[PDB]
């Protein structure tokens, strides 16, 4: 298990992509999956040690580009939408 | 002028109370948000 | 603002970006 890294996890039958983090979700001692009103996998109980990991889909987002007119300048700034500052 | 000012202040105070007593007073806004959420929720219930 | 009601992130879980309004509510 590795936390805070976008991985392709395969907890039992459940497979999927995302970053997984330790969580305070109080699973009942029998529950395995996590879900939400969107019916998507939110958290997961670690099968071999009973720990709770919420699954954030690892960061995506649009890449907007801020540019003046080409005739003005070729300098460009970029805007990674819906993401912190990760890779530059 | 004094009566108009008193009526104006009282009517504004009632506006505060009406919006407090009536949360639905903002249904026209809340419905908009609900419609968007429902559409997004429906758009996610299609990958199931 | 207290009479109008994370869930939008739950749809964001599956490729659904929610751009912020240009005029922030304080600037509005
Ligand atoms: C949601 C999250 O954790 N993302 C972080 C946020 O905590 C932080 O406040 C921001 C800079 O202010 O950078 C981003
Ligand atoms: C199960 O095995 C794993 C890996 O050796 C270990 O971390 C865990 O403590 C064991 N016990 C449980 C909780 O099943």
């Amino acid at each position: 298990l590795v936390k805070n890294k976008c991985v392709n996890f395969n907890f039992n039958g459940l497979t999927g992509t995302g970053v997984l983090t330790e969580s305070n979700k109080k699973f009942l001692p029998f529950q395995q999956f996590g879900r939400d009103i969107a019916d998507t996998t939110d958290a997961v109980r670690d099968p071999q040690t009973l720990e709770i990991l919420d699954i954030t889909p690892c960061s995506f987002g649009g890449v907007s580009v801020i540019t003046p007119g080409t005739n003005t300048s070729n300098q460009v700034a970029v805007l990674y939408q819906d993401v912190n500052c990760t890779e530059v | 002028q004094k009566l108009i000012a008193n009526q104006f202040n009282s009517a504004i105070g009632k506006i505060q109370d009406s919006l407090s007593s009536t949360p639905s007073a903002l249904g026209k806004l809340q419905d908009v948000v609900n419609q968007n959420a429902q559409a997004l929720n429906t758009l996610v219930k299609q990958l199931s | 603002f207290n009479k109008v009601t994370d869930l939008i992130c739950a749809q964001k879980f599956n490729g659904l970006t929610v751009l912020p309004p240009l005029l922030t509510d304080e600037m509005i």
